[PDB]
């Protein structure tokens, strides 16, 4: 994985340059927020369940996969669901700590949506969830927040679609 | 683990014998009990987390520095840890009930009990005591219910207290 | 034992015994009764069992009791004996305790081995047990014959 | 109210007071929420006894940091992943130390040629093992090791240490590596990713049967008590009292012309500790006629 | 009682975790000298003390 | 020494009630023909199911030289 | 057993060479030090008793330990527990005056690990007295005088670990 | 492990107190410590192969230790002295900023007579090491560093002993 | 990087970032704009800093540029000047970063046998690095370049 | 040797030596003799072959003998002619051996570790292995030499 800096440093040294105007204004924007991406971290962390409820009763509740047929009916599949859920959220956060969505990829996009092809999980109902947990994140953390963690959460849902 | 009819059965492999007439007794008594044995076992389970939490209720009341602080179940944490010991016990009771015998009690239990407490400093008497307390309201319960027979449970609990318990004389 | 079997099942997922395994317990118990005759009359027979199912083994595989066999001998044809003796006990020890663990531990563990050691052959102690499970059926009922027939066939299929 | 009261009463500086907001939140967080699931562990097989443990006891004992080797892993967090693998097959860092190591296997691994599992696999049986953990032990105590360093803990019961033994006495250590790495507990714990690690007190719920056993065996001591602490306890518990000093098997002197010859505590471990209460007789050999002993014949 | 033991030695189980602990535990377990986000933490964490 | 290329996903069932770490069930994996019969095995106890597999090192019906 | 001075000596004997600069120094460091040893003993052996009382009633008394059924409860069981500490106490004033911890080895940590987990004896609690014992000396015998008997009694607490 | 904060959290528990009076001053030194103990720390870490360089120079080196016969003969061994030395500073380091050796206690001494004792390890060699150890980090961190330090390189010396 | 190190620990303990950990990522920002300074500086006086140190390094080992050694001419002493530019480049990466995590993952791991295979000695460009440290620091300020020393000593080191 | 490394393959496995390890130790047996001469050829010449050695790796080598360099000084060079020694005789004890287990057990395993925290370079070591390795090729024959030379090459590869 890497975050912004990373990213930065990699890219003058692919080409084998020291950091430029560009490089050097970035990093200022990354350190500028920072202090931003640490109280929504600290905030999600503090309200990490509070996000996955929310999420799911907005999301998943009283819906088709609660029915009986669908893969979130039973309570072991519940549960494993949920599971699933907040892994996405604490990964989601490590990524916007990051600046970088390599993290992702790295840990949670390698086989996932494959994994869920194979098992028959609702591919659909997964990116739907995952947006219910972008506007209760954006609620909880604020706009600013907000959007970080909506680019890493689409991220996700795409890399699953 | 080995039931009654396996001990009984090993015994008599010690010495290469055939099941005599005092072996047949014995197995007939255990078959005979064992109506009683799983009437027991069935009540246990239905009231067991009410008996152990009773007991703990009664323990902390009779010994009360467990709570206090230097007590030995004075967090939650503890306290949860403490209870999960008395769950254990009750169901390695009602295993041991079940089998007639007190092997399986203490393949699974007494072992390395006084090893283990006395590594995490836990007090080896308190918890005799609250074993004691679950037998207690084990037996009552089973007198009160409609058990004919329910001599036998005190004897996995009165293992464990033997057993667990320093030898004082 | 059916009874040691379903306690440790239950402990090895922690919890209580199961509905199930207390109906188990509960049949097996019921059934101990039957469970007392068959043995009751196997070891009153054991005698006459062991020595029919000798007979019909040293007339059936007259080469295990032939010079060069490894039963030959007066003295190896009652140590033969005396393992059909025990193999004997063993399946009474299994009948009082329903289940066919007794046998395992006592008598069907490096069995093969240890016959192989003393130059058996093992389809030759198969045989006898084989015998010595229809002279035992031929002594009981149609059920209970059946009941002893599964530890027999256990046997005979641990040793071969 | 607690949190009003300490917020209206310190009322300092947000550096100095979101602290205490922040941990007034936390516990009235924790206070709402549902008591957790207890972990449980399960019996591997019918040998060993389930096992359950609160969710609060594994929120403070320091929690293992696991590794997984992950495809995409870059080559740092790569770098760290092998050594932890190094050091949980070995007791130690034997490439940091000795620059031992097999980059033929590394490569294999870091390309995701061979998963987590068969590296273990591999590098367990390899020569680099073998001298260092297998050909320097009895069977037993190489079954021994071997649990902890495959399997993150130590014999479970005396026929657990029974059918390892036999399954080493057959195919040796490539057959007892086999049937650790292809058994229903490894793939449970680690799975196909994960490197193995130590689940001690803290980690899991640990049974009252091989206590001391497993204390012994996870301190870095362990491949230097050459005498197997797991079958000979093992066995001990099933038999009664043993010929034994009252206070340990290290206090019986060598029955030797002269010389005081003690079982050093220290030196190659060998400590059999009995429960032996107050009013237990010896059993002592007569060196004279039989009948002559005091214990019969007063 | 018992016909023989194991053998009793002292267990620490770490009753709860503070930042020092923390930092300390994970390069122990890593092999390690505390690097510069260990480092970080316990001078963050003592400045605030 | 003949190898298996094997492509299959195991999901875990006791997850929920060990509260462990979650993995990737689904691995590629080169596994000696050997150990193949009871890796097979245990990935068809464990419920996981193998989607490909595939003789990756050795040729087909080799009578010598298999190591 | 060793001291300080035994340990020197040993060291340059089976080096077979003769006592050079190293050696004169560590013997004078130990020479300087050993008025303050002295007066710590004569401390210890004057307060022997009472260290042990203050050490049992900050750590022992009123405690599960003493409760029916610990391995403390009977007045046999006390007074063994007593004379427990009473040898722990002589020694690590032995110790102490000798500058060294050979003693205690060849004495006690030899075999009391053994006999303690043959005994049922709780070393857990047994640790918690020492470590009491550690204070209750410190008080009497000083600050530096302290931290040397503390180095001796975490020498005993950890021999039993 | 514990620290000088969970002692202190642990004492005023069990007393069943608030930190009242002395608990506070001593973690109020303990922060006071804390800054320069960090410090100490990264020097001890950005030198760590020179410390063990020097010391092997100073103590080992060019003797019977070393010469064939020596405990330090071979290369392998000579190797695995070293790590032992990198281990001893490691967790010193790590007991100078917990405040505490019970570190040293639970990772180290657990096994480390047992382990040398089978081995055959010289006892006074390997402290004579840990003094050379001690002595050249001092020199190369400051009287008071090092006296800090050694507080706890010396209870691994008493350890050994 | 100490982003890095935090997610990957947080990954192995399965956990978020604790309150230390959130507090340690806070005054790595602050210092950022210190550490950013000095890396502006680096680069500045990264031409006449490589030129003086390669400079002093052929005054102090002159087996390297002379007869047998890996500097001959001027097309050797390109390539070593560039190898040092790299490394001095890799530090500055080292120090914006904040975590010898970058100069590791670019070059730090198989150097040693890189420099065997091109048999330019490793101790030479480590001494080599160290004058490129004493340089740097009497061009910047003393107090301020002990954070480039901490990375400059750590590479030297890791070489060594 | 070549029977310790049979034997413990064949204890790994748990099984007997076969006799395609049983011929191959027995022509390693039948063929000593010229092991053993090689071995006292090489004893014999050891102060010669060490001097040579030394001799010719300082004259191609002046940094090392140089100031600040790691043989540096009278007791250093002594030193460095010691640790040729030293290599030498493991070469001796690996010829006679037929194998290289004994030199790897002995001065092989964290070489590189201990000459790192000595300071001396591993490249210059196996330069001085190797000018050993010549001055015994001069001073054995054809077939001799070239036999010696394979631990000679051994050692020199698996320092660098
Ligand atoms: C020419 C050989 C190179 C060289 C040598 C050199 N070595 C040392 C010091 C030591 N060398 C060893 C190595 C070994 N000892 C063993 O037992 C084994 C296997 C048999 C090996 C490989 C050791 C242990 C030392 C330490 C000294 C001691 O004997 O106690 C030095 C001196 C280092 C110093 O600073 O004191 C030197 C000079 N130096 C070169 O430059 C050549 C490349
Ligand atoms: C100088 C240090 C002395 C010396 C060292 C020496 N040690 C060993 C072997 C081991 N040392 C340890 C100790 C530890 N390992 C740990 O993980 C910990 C805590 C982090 C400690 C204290 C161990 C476990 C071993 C054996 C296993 C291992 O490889 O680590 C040796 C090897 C001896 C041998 O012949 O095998 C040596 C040489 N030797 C001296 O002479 C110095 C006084
Ligand atoms: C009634 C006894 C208690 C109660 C009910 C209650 N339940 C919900 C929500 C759900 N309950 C379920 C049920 C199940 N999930 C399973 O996996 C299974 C086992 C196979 C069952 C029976 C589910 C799926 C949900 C959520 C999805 C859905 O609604 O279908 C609520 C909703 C609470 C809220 O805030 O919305 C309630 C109230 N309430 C009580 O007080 C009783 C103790
Ligand atoms: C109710 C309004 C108040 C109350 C009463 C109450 N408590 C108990 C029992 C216990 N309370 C505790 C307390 C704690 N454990 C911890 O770890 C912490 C530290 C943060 C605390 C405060 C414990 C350990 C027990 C169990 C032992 C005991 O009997 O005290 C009871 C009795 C319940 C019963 O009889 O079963 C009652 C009535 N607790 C509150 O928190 C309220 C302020
Ligand atoms: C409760 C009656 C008393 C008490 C309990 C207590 N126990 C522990 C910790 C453990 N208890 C055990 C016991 C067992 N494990 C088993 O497998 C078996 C048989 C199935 C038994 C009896 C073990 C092994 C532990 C430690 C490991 C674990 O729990 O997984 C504690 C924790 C103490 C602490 O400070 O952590 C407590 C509190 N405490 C009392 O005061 C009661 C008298
Ligand atoms: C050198 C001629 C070319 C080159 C090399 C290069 N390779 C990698 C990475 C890997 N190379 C392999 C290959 C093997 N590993 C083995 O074990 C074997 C069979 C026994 C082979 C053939 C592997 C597996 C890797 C992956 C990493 C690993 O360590 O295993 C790299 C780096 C790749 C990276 O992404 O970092 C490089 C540079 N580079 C060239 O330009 C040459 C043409
Ligand atoms: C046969 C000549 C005598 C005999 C043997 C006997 N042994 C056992 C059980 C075991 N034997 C061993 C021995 C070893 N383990 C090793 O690692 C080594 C060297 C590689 C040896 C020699 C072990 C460990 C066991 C335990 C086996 C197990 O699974 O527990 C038994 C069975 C004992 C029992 O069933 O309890 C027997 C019978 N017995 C005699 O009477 C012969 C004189
Ligand atoms: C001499 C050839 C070698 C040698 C001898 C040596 N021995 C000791 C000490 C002891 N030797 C014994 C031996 C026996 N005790 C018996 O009962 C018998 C049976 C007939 C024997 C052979 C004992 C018990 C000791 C202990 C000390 C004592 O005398 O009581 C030492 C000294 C040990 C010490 O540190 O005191 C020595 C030197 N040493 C060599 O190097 C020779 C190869
Ligand atoms: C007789 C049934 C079997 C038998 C016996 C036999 N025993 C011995 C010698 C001893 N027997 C004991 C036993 C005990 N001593 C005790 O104090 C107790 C417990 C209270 C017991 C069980 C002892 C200690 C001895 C040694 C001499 C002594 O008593 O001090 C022998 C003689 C052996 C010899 O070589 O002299 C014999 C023959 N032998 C059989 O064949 C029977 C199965
Ligand atoms: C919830 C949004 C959806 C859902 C969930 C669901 N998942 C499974 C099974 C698994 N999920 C995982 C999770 C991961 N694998 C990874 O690699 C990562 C990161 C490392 C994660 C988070 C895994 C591993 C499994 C397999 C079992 C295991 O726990 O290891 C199920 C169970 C399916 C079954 O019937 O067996 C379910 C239900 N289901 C839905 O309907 C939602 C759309
Ligand atoms: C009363 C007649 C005399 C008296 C009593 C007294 N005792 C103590 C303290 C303790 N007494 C005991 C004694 C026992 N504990 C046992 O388990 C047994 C057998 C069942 C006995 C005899 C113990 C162990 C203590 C220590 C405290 C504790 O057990 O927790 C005190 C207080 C001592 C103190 O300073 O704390 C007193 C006052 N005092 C008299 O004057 C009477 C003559």
């Amino acid at each position: 994985m890497q975050d912004a800096i990373t990213a930065v440093i990699n890219s003058a040294d692919v080409q084998g340059k020291y950091l430029d105007g560009a490089a050097m204004d970035k990093l200022k924007s990354y350190f500028a927020s920072g202090e931003l991406r640490v109280r929504a971290a600290s905030v999600i962390s503090a309200n990490a369940a509070t996000i996955v409820k929310e999420a799911v009763a907005k999301s998943l509740l009283y819906s088709d996969v609660t029915r009986p047929g669908g893969n979130m009916y039973t309570t072991r599949r519940y549960a494993a669901c949920i599971r699933d859920l907040d892994y996405y959220l604490r990964y989601a956060t490590y990524a916007m700590l990051a600046g970088d969505a390599s993290i992702l990829d790295e840990r949670v996009l390698n086989g996932l949506k494959e994994t869920y092809n194979s098992l028959g999980v609702p591919i659909s109902s997964t990116v739907q969830a995952i947006q219910a947990i972008k506007e209760v994140t954006a609620s909880l953390v604020g706009a600013d927040a907000g959007k970080e963690m909506g680019v890493y959460l689409d991220y996700i849902c795409s890399g699953l679609s | 683990m080995r039931d009654a009819v396996t001990t009984l059965i090993k015994n008599y492999d010690l010495t290469g014998r055939y099941l005599d007439r005092n072996a047949m007794d014995e197995l007939k008594a255990y078959f005979e009990s064992g109506s009683a044995r799983i009437a027991a076992a069935a009540m246990i389970n239905a009231n067991s987390a009410t008996i152990v939490k009773r007991a703990a209720a009664q323990l902390f009341e009779e010994i009360p520095e467990l709570i206090r602080p230097s007590g030995n179940a004075y967090t939650t944490r503890r306290f949860s840890a403490c209870l999960r010991d008395m769950d254990y016990y009750l169901r390695y009771a009602s295993y041991a009930l079940i089998a007639a015998d007190n092997n399986v009690l203490d393949e699974r239990v007494l072992q390395g009990l006084r090893e283990t407490y006395n590594s995490l400093g836990v007090p080896i008497g308190p918890t005799v005591r609250g074993i004691q307390i679950m037998k207690e309201m084990i037996e009552a319960m089973a007198e009160d219910s409609s058990l004919n027979s329910t001599d036998f449970i005190a004897s996995p609990f009165d293992h464990m207290t033997r057993e667990l318990s320093e030898l004082s004389v | 034992s059916i009874v040691t079997k379903s306690i440790v099942n239950a402990d090895a997922e922690a919890r209580y015994l199961s509905p199930g395994e207390l109906d188990r317990i509960k049949a097996f118990v019921t059934g101990g009764a039957a469970r007392l005759r068959i043995a009751e009359t196997l070891t009153g027979s054991r005698e006459t069992i062991v020595k029919q199912a000798g007979d019909r083994l040293f007339q059936k595989r007259p080469d295990i009791v032939s010079p060069g066999g490894n039963a030959y001998g007066e003295e190896m044809t009652a140590t033969c004996l005396r393992d059909m003796d025990y193999y004997l006990r063993l399946v009474t020890y299994g009948v009082v305790s329903g289940d066919v663990t007794p046998i395992e531990e006592i008598g069907l563990v490096g069995v093969r081995e240890m016959y192989r050691s003393l130059g058996t052959p093992i389809e030759a102690v198969a045989q006898s047990v084989r015998e010595m499970k229809e002279v035992a059926s031929g002594l009981m009922s149609s059920d209970d014959a059946a009941e002893a027939s599964a530890y027999f066939d256990f046997v005979i299929g641990k040793m071969s | 109210e607690m949190r009003a009261a300490s917020a209206d009463y310190f009322r300092n500086n947000a550096q100095a007071k979101e602290i205490v907001l922040q941990y007034f939140d936390i516990l009235l967080s924790e206070f709402k929420a549902p008591t957790p699931a207890n972990k449980v562990r399960q019996g591997p097989s019918n040998d060993i006894q389930g096992l359950e443990l609160p969710q609060s006891y594994f929120n403070a004992a320091a929690k293992r940091q696991k590794y997984a080797m992950k495809p995409g892993l870059s080559a740092l967090e790569k770098n760290a992943v092998i050594k932890a693998a190094y050091r949980q097959i070995f007791e130690r860092d034997i490439t940091k130390a000795y620059s031992q190591s097999i980059s033929y296997l590394e490569s294999q691994v870091r390309n995701g040629d061979i998963s987590m599992k068969e590296f273990v696999r591999r590098l367990a049986k390899s020569p680099l093992y073998r001298k260092q953990f297998f050909e320097p032990f009895i069977n037993s105590r190489a079954l021994e090791l071997a649990f902890r360093h495959i399997l993150g803990r130590g014999p479970s019961s005396r026929e657990e240490v029974q059918k390892y033994f036999s399954i080493v006495s057959s195919g040796g250590l490539p057959a007892l590596v086999d049937a650790l790495v292809d058994s229903q507990e490894y793939a449970d714990y680690f799975g196909e990713e994960t490197v193995p690690y130590l689940r001690g007190l803290g980690v899991e719920a640990q049974e009252c049967r091989n206590w001391g056993m497993q204390q012994d065996l996870f301190s870095y001591s362990a491949p230097f008590r050459k005498v197997p602490q797991f079958i000979t306890t093992f066995a001990q518990y099933d038999r009664p009292l043993p010929d034994q000093h009252v206070y340990g098997s290290g206090n019986d002197p060598l029955e030797i012309q002269f010389g005081a010859i003690f079982p050093k505590e220290t030196r190659n471990p060998s400590k059999r500790p009995a429960p032996f209460n107050k009013d237990t007789k010896r059993i002592l050999i007569h060196r004279g006629p039989a009948v002559n002993n005091q214990v019969g014949n007063p | 009682s018992v016909k023989a033991s194991g053998g009793s030695s002292l267990a620490r189980p770490q009753l709860y975790q503070t930042v020092p602990v923390s930092a300390i535990s994970q390069a122990e377990q890593q092999d390690r000298f505390l690097e510069g986000s260990e480092l970080n933490e316990l001078t963050a964490y003592f400045q605030s003390g | 020494m003949r190898m298996f290329r094997i492509t299959a996903c195991v999901p875990s069932q006791t997850r929920i009630r060990t509260q462990r770490e979650l993995q990737n069930t689904y691995f590629t994996k080169l596994v000696p023909y050997d150990n193949w019969f009871r890796e097979q095995q245990r990935i068809m106890k464990m419920g996981g199911k193998i989607v490909k597999v595939e003789l990756a090192t050795g040729r087909p019906g080799t009578n010598a030289g298999l190591a």
